[PDB]
């Protein structure tokens, strides 16, 4: 998240054109959810890192 | 209020909220929470609906 | 009377919702027959307003979010589809599409949801 | 048609998996049966609600008399 974050702000700083700046960010949000298992492919990681979370809750609890 | 988020610019503090999803019987507050970023005019164009939802989707994460 | 052939047939099938949901198969048990009779009451004597699709479709859609948010993609384009199949989807006694069966379907699922977000 | 209701039936079904509602598919159909006869679904809902609340009570005190 922060270093996809601080690539979108970096890219948007350095964007040459709306459409660059559009590209770019969304390239940025694309990594973040993918490195965050929050894109389409990561979602079987994603689900993994959740029944973790679960079984990290159940423990703790 | 309690935490160095109190520090930040009213108007990013204003962007930071709590986001609850549809609440079920069951669920936990883990499943429901999550950070949010408003997106408007030509910053929609960059921080497309998808790029909020994968922010949000890493914030909740 | 049609009436009386028509509640008759809505308190069967609340008999049955009963049997099912709190495993009473004997209707000679009072629990069966309090069961039974206080859904009949709420069937016939409801207070509730007609259901709304639109606030349907915001809870699947909010359930949606929720698994988005949790990460869980596939739970949430699961949900999404499904939902949206059944609200086009013509229901058991009802052939048109987007009926209120349809939406009233969708609130029970959402109102029965268990922590959708979480749900694989 | 019967397909249709039967996609439908499975839609529910599906829906219920994703929220996790543990309906099986006769309820859903009998809950979408009830819901096409002009029962409130906020009404359904309830009778469904009170009739598991009183299963799960069923149950504890069986578990507790066991």
């Amino acid at each position: 998240l922060e270093c996809s974050w601080d690539e979108l702000w970096n890219k948007v700083q350095q964007a040459q054109d709306l459409d660059h700046i559009i590209a770019a960010h969304e390239v940025f949000l694309d990594t973040i959810i993918s490195r965050c298992l929050l894109d389409s492919d990561s979602r079987a990681l994603l689900n993994q890192l959740r029944a973790v979370f679960d079984q990290i809750i159940e423990l703790q609890n | 209020r309690a935490t160095n988020a109190q520090f930040d610019s009213p108007e990013i503090l204003r962007r930071l909220d709590v986001r609850l999803l549809e609440v079920s019987p069951g669920d936990t507050g883990w499943d429901v929470f999550s950070l949010d970023y408003h997106v408007d005019g030509p910053i929609a164009t960059v921080f497309t609906r998808e790029c909020m939802s994968h922010y949000l989707r890493v914030f909740n994460f | 009377p049609p009436w009386s052939r028509l509640d008759a047939q809505q308190e069967r099938d609340v008999r049955e919702l009963v049997r099912g949901v709190a495993g009473l198969q004997d209707e000679a048990d009072p629990n069966f027959q309090l069961a039974l009779n206080f859904a009949w009451s709420n069937f016939r004597f409801h207070r509730f307003l007609d259901v709304n699709s639109h606030k349907i479709e915001k809870t699947i859609e909010g359930i949606y979010e929720k698994f988005v948010i949790h990460s869980d993609l596939s739970k949430a384009a699961s949900w999404k589809r499904l939902t949206e199949e059944f609200l086009n989807a013509p229901l058991p006694s009802i052939k048109e599409i987007k009926t209120d069966a349809h939406y009233s379907i969708l609130s029970l699922l959402l109102c029965l949801s268990d922590s959708p977000s979480n749900s694989s | 048609n019967l397909n249709a209701v039967r996609e439908t039936m499975d839609v529910l079904l599906e829906i219920s998996r994703i929220l996790n509602t543990g309906l099986d598919m006769e309820t859903l159909s009998i809950c979408v049966r009830l819901c096409e006869q002009g029962i409130n679904p906020e009404a359904l809902s309830s009778v469904i609600k009170e009739l598991r609340k009183a299963t799960e009570a069923l149950k504890a005190a069986e578990n507790m008399t066991s």
